[PDB]
């Protein structure tokens, strides 16, 4: 259940962030040049508005998903360590019992 | 100038800012994920060890347990780990974005090429910038201060314990770490 | 595919649980822009010149004329030093052209016929900025004796190899040699080229009067601006007192007020010229042309209020009073609440700037006034000059007070930066509301008056101000408006729109300059036509609109108001050593001086402040990386932090373990025994309480981009100490 | 001059000797004897709360209006009485805490195996268990000397309409919250580093609020986190309001009373420092600590 996260969720989201970085870097230049060489400037304008809105929404969505995945991963690891602490405490108690028995 | 041109330029600028933000967010998330992955590796190793130790402990035999009175001290004592972190600001530790902004800064003059011609056999650039200078100066100050302070100041188990004390006496204890230098200074000061 | 979806994405992203975290005006605008570009280029050259390190101190020297390898060290030195000499050539050309341009502007502006028209205050301030740039560049070139030696070595090497053949090349080289050889070259050229202009001192009197006015009325925000005003005052007085002009005659005519400037200089006596190179302000008076025969006029030349410990009562009172009110403010709102947030943002910025100014002023005064071996009993005789300017120049109380003030600055900075969104919205809303109210409602009465009158210059200007900054909520100005026609209002309510958006820089500047034009003493005056209340309200709005530009950029100005980067840099004092030193020891570094003082004295009250004194390094390193823009400076800061942080961890862990061991031992001691011992005058004293809890809880200390878990390191050291204690007991 | 020394009976060594003599039975008896007095004091506090219910109910809802809130506070009655009673409760709980620590140190040393089993059991109880089982678990643990978030002795003692009682508990929290800045005017509220607390014991209010809130809102099935969060909001607002004052008599001890918020958040197992930062800036507390430690 933790492997599903570690191996493919977080790395996949990071690759998605890199892809968004590249795409947005290209879309900025495309929008600028399109406005410069556009017959109607108004139409180019609301199109640029649409691209900026889409970019903001997509980036926010991606960041939100990565944050959620990291949060869940950390919580799972904390649970594992709590369980393993309990088991280690039990082993320590058993060893102490054995040593006291030997002494007696 | 028409205003719509300025507004469109600004829109392109904010999209560029969005792309930069995406890269920076990716950097942060990768920095988190790497160390989380390291924790996962350590947890798996410790779990394997705990499973082994539990199956081993469940089959300890007290009645068969035998303790060697003669070997009480010739046995090697258990020592806990003593790892202590230092040099936390080496260049290796530099984050990635800070390195990116560091690499666009102006480099010192190529003053090393003069090195093969220098009679002293010292580096050419060490006369222009010596980051190790602070450490060297501090060490030198510490060494002379310590020396000045020093100058101013001036049955069979019986066999086993005997062997243990002999080993302890002979096997006594045996630098460029600041902590060691301070410890020596204060110890001499006492 | 809409604002709603993106905004919803952001909102849902901002709610995750994160615990464990604790006309005649366009030409003026154009010339102003060009002058600003020249200013920034001059700053680039100034930084190039401040961070110049001798490259000829590493070139091996030649002893015999038959050194086996003489040619091929000359080839090495020419190739090493060619680009540095290119830099110096560009510097010389820049300063020459800059003086040409400034003098051309001064000449154009002072023309007899043109001396009647007004000049916006912004242009005067920019002129002051050039005079200050020339001052700083000249003083920098004066200090740096390494550039002379580097150029001389390059010239010898280049002539030995016959690398230069052209006549123009030799002439340029020899011109550069003249430039570098001389002393006070730039100021001398400025003087010799100014005085040819007839009546040039009137414009400088205008500059100095404007600066005195602004300083008196406190029309500045950043400490940089506050000190720029004084520097401009001083250098303008120096320039005005040449051969063809006399400032004492000019003062006898009540054209300038020497007494006010003298009082200002007396109160504040030193300001940072650049980096750690200070400038004493009375030095401009001392060296003026006619100072000696008039030396009795000034009382700022003798020599008190720099004991930082005196201001601490007031600083604490103001800190608590302001933060208590700010903490209260942590749906759509009325205009009163947004106006209150605007007032509160401005007030916080002003307080931060004031505190930063206190700290830096004390630092500068201390630098210029090194101590002696009689003043301070502990100062060694063989004490370096820098070591005597910083290390031994402060008492214990002074160091503690400086740490307190720096910590207050940084804490209030984080608090203010936390509210950046609310402040941005409030500020933009208030600015838009004020601008639109003024433009649409307040300018109706004067415009009606001017329409009912033959005079049309006022009408053209007022109308122009309306086209510039009016946002007609229906898209067009009301048509049945009687004020526009001239007839009296019957009334005629107009609904002023609201929205959070500030005016572009260009149009805000245009509006402010046009308002300044209406209320102008000299312009046959436009202020004569205006009535009483009209000019009173115009003067009001013009005064409050001063800080709009600063406040719209709240984040940048917050950064500027809390800048303490200069406490580390030491290039000036390094140059004065004449090569004897390549850098100073950490025990001479100011941040470590403060941090180590706290650590050594084991001060309980100040134990919570240590990490801010450490944080000083972050500001210094960021400055070195982003403004100075040099790699070796960051390498040096990183090395210093590497050493000092290890020392800090060691000392802190040691004293923490000692403190808790002593407390444990004291808790278990027999109480009746303590009573008995006290009754016989042999008291076993208690251990003083101390505040280590906050340090033990630190887990993400920030230094130079690294996150340091202090708790882990303290645990390692303390566990080693506990093992040692148990071993010693057994 | 009292005819005895209080430190020769309450010292760590003395409390450990008392635990040795008395054992879990005697220590349980001592704790019950103390919770009797706490219950008495809480009864008096409830009387005081009910005789102010209208103004208290209004104040609980109008904390956003400084002028209206000041007007409401003017009409309250018996405020220093409330503070005195809560201080007494805190003192008694502090004595109980000393005794419990002594007992734990003795027991972990005489019977290590039982103590280890008890601690293992207490630590790892599922957090999804209900109150009935957790009360038995906590009762065993407390008998062993371990510290518990919800004191079972107090829960049992404070039980001797139900919705009226819940309302009364909430308004008791409100009352105590808004009455704090009255402590600045007092001259004995000085914080002494040689004491690590105030002369007139107002540093035990941390114990008083945390323990009383836990007990009452377990008895009346509330939410301890939410109630303590509301209390913190109100107390921080009141002290921030006194922050701007200038009188030299009603703000003689602003810093000492400011330190109480830090003490409360430190003691509480339900309040973290993030909440305190959100409602009360920590720079004020840093400066207060510097001032007192001068």
């Amino acid at each position: 259940e933790l492997q599903m996260l570690l191996e493919e969720e977080i790395p996949g989201g990071r690759r998605a962030l890199f892809d968004s970085y590249t795409n947005l870097e290209r879309v900025a230049d495309y929008c600028e040049n399109n406005y410069i060489q556009s017959a109607d400037k108004q139409r180019a304008l609301e199109e640029t508005k649409a691209y900026t809105t889409q970019s903001l929404a997509s980036v926010a969505y991606l960041i939100n998903t990565l944050a959620n995945n990291v949060l869940q991963m950390l919580d799972i690891q904390a649970s594992q360590l709590r369980r393993m602490e309990s088991s280690i405490n039990h082993i320590s108690q058993t060893v102490d019992i054995h040593k006291e028995k030997v002494a007696r | 100038n028409e205003l719509e041109c300025v507004t469109n330029i600004s829109l392109a600028n904010i999209i560029r800012q969005l792309s930069s933000l995406s890269k920076y967010a990716e950097d942060i998330f990768g920095e988190l994920f790497n160390e989380a992955h390291s924790f996962s590796f350590r947890v798996n190793s410790l779990q394997e060890r705990v499973d082994r130790l539990s199956v081993s402990v469940t089959q300890l035999d007290p009645k068969e347990e035998e303790l060697s009175l003669q070997d009480i001290t010739m046995r090697k004592a258990f020592r806990s780990s003593t790892i202590q972190d230092q040099q936390l600001f080496d260049r290796k530790t530099l984050p990635i974005p800070l390195q990116e902004t560091y690499d666009v800064c102006e480099q010192p003059p190529p003053l090393n090429i003069l090195t093969p011609y220098r009679d002293d056999g010292k580096e050419g650039l060490k006369f222009y910038t010596n980051p190790s200078y602070f450490f060297d100066l501090w060490k030198e100050k510490m060494l002379q201060d310590t020396e000045d302070k020093r100058k101013e100041k001036r049955s069979v188990l019986l066999e086993a314990i005997r062997k243990g004390i002999q080993l302890r006496k002979v096997e006594e204890q045996r630098e460029n770490d600041v902590a060691t230098i301070l410890s020596r200074r204060i110890a001499v000061e006492y | 595919v809409t604002l709603e979806d993106a905004l919803s994405n952001v909102d849902l992203l901002e709610e995750l649980p994160l615990p464990d975290q604790q006309a005649r005006y366009i030409e003026q605008a154009t010339v102003h822009s060009s002058m600003n570009e020249m200013l920034e280029e001059g700053q680039e050259y100034a930084v190039m010149l401040y961070t110049w390190r001798s490259c000829s101190r590493a070139i091996p020297q030649v002893k015999c004329n038959e050194q086996p390898n003489r040619v091929e060290i000359y080839e090495k030195t020419v190739e090493v030093l060619e680009p540095e000499v290119t830099k110096l050539m560009n510097f010389m050309y820049f300063q020459r052209n800059a003086i040409e341009r400034f003098c051309g502007e001064v000449r154009r502006l002072c023309h007899a016929e043109r001396r009647k028209d007004f000049v916006s205050e912004a242009y005067l301030i920019t002129l002051g900025k050039f005079i200050n740039m020339f001052a700083v560049l000249d003083e920098l070139k004066n200090m740096k004796c390494s550039v002379k030696n580097d150029h001389s070595a390059y010239k010898r090497a280049a002539q030995f190899l016959r690398k230069m053949a052209d006549p123009q090349s030799i002439q340029e080289s020899q011109n550069l040699s003249m430039f570098l050889a001389n002393h006070n070259k730039i100021t001398q050229s400025l003087q010799q080229q100014l005085e040819v202009i007839s009546g040039y001192e009137e414009l400088l009197a205008d500059i100095v009067n404007l600066c005195v006015d602004y300083y008196e009325n406190r029309m500045y925000l950043t400490p940089s601006e506050k000190h720029m005003l004084l520097k401009v005052m001083g250098f303008g007085l120096y320039l005005m007192d040449g051969s063809v002009s006399n400032i004492y005659k000019l003062d006898a005519k009540k054209r300038i007020n020497l007494s006010k400037i003298d009082k200002y200089f007396k109160q504040l006596q030193v300001v940072p010229l650049f980096g750690d190179m200070q400038i004493e302000l009375a030095r401009y008076i001392k060296t003026s042309a006619h100072y000696e025969e008039n030396k009795s006029r000034w009382t700022c030349t003798s020599s008190p209020q720099y004991n930082i410990c005196e201001q601490m009562i007031q600083i604490r009172e103001d800190h608590m009073r302001f933060i208590s009110e700010l903490a209260r403010y942590s749906a759509q709102k009325t205009d009163a609440e947004y106006r209150k947030l605007f007032d509160l943002a401005l007030q916080g910025l002003q307080l931060l700037s004031q505190w930063s100014a206190h700290v830096m002023e004390v630092y500068s005064w201390k630098l210029v006034h090194p101590t002696d071996k009689y003043s301070n009993k502990d100062c060694p005789d063989s004490a370096e000059e820098y070591e005597r300017a910083t290390r031994y120049n402060y008492t214990s109380e002074e160091k503690f007070a400086l740490v307190e003030v720096i910590a207050m600055i940084k804490g209030l900075q984080v608090l203010m930066g936390r509210m950046e969104s609310v402040f941005n919205h409030a500020i933009r809303h208030t600015v838009y509301a004020a601008l639109q109210d003024f433009s649409q409602v307040t300018l109706r009465e004067p415009l009606r008056q001017a329409i009912k009158k033959k005079k049309n210059v006022i009408q053209s200007v007022l109308q122009a101000i309306r086209k510039t900054v009016c946002d007609w909520e229906t898209g067009h100005e009301p048509f049945n408006d009687p004020a526009l026609r001239g007839e009296k209002d019957p009334g005629f309510d107009i609904k002023v729109p609201r929205r959070a958006v500030g005016p572009s820089s260009t149009q805000l500047y245009m509006v402010r300059t046009m308002l300044e034009s209406l209320i102008a003493d000299k312009s046959k005056t436009l202020r004569s036509s205006l009535e009483g209340p009209t000019i009173l309200d115009i003067e009001k709005f013009h005064r409050e609109s001063f800080f709009y530009t600063h406040l719209i950029n709240f984040s940048e100005t917050l950064q500027q108001c809390c800048d303490l980067s200069q406490l580390w840099f030491r290039e000036f004092f390094l140059e004065l050593t004449m090569g004897r030193r390549i850098q100073f020891p950490i025990e001479m570094s100011m941040p470590w001086i403060l941090t180590d003082h706290i650590l050594e004295t084991k001060e309980a009250s100040m134990m919570e402040y240590v990490l801010y004194s450490l944080d000083l390094y972050n500001d210094s390193a960021h400055y070195a990386l982003t403004r100075f823009n040099k790699q070796f400076l960051y390498d040096e800061i990183e090395a210093e932090v590497n050493l000092c942080f290890d020392q800090f961890v060691y000392k802190l862990a040691d004293q923490i373990f000692a403190y808790y061991k002593v407390m444990a031992g004291s808790l278990l001691l027999d109480k009746r025994l303590r009573s008995e011992c006290k009754n016989q005058g042999a008291t076993i004293h208690l251990p003083p309480s101390n505040r280590y809890e906050t340090l033990l809880k630190q887990r993400h200390v920030q230094l130079l981009g690294r996150s340091i878990d202090l708790n882990r390191l303290i645990t390692q050291r303390v566990s080693a100490a506990m093992y040692k204690s148990l071993e010693l007991a057994i | 001059e009292l005819t005895f020394n209080a430190e020769e009976y309450s010292d760590i060594s003395e409390m450990r000797s008392l635990s040795e003599l008395l054992g879990p039975y005697g220590m349980k008896f001592l704790s019950e004897s103390l919770m009797w007095h706490i219950s008495s004091q809480v009864a008096e506090l409830k009387k005081l709360v009910v005789e102010n219910v209208d103004v208290l109910t209004q104040m609980r809802t109008s904390f956003d209006k400084p002028d209206q809130m000041a007007a409401l506070f003017k009409r309250l009655s018996s405020v220093d009485s409330v503070l005195k009673r809560m201080t007494i409760i805190g003192v008694i709980l502090s004595f109980r805490s000393l005794a419990q620590e002594a007992l734990r140190d003795v027991l972990s040393y005489h019977i290590p195996f039982l103590v280890s089993s008890i601690e293992d059991f207490k630590d790892h109880i599922p957090r999804e268990t209900d109150m009935k089982v957790a009360m038995n678990v906590y009762e065993l643990s407390s008998a062993a000397g371990l510290p518990c978030e919800i004191d079972p002795a107090l829960v049992v003692a404070l039980s001797s309409s139900p919705e009226e009682e819940y309302k009364i508990a909430c308004l008791l929290m409100v009352f105590v919250a808004v009455s704090l800045p009255t402590l600045a005017s007092n001259v004995m509220s000085q914080y002494s580093p040689a004491i690590e607390g105030h002369c007139n014991n107002i540093h035990c209010l941390a114990k008083a609020i945390n323990q009383i809130a836990a007990a009452l809102f377990t008895i009346h099935k509330g939410s301890i986190e939410d109630r303590l969060k509301e209390f913190l909001a109100l107390a921080s607002s009141s002290l921030l309001k006194i922050g701007q004052e200038t009188d030299k008599t009603t703000t003689r001890n602003r810093e000492s009373v400011y330190l109480l918020l830090d003490m409360i958040v430190q003691e509480s197992p339900f309040l973290t420092m993030d909440l305190l930062e959100s409602c009360f800036p920590y720079v004020l507390l840093r400066n207060a600590y510097h001032a007192v430690y001068k």
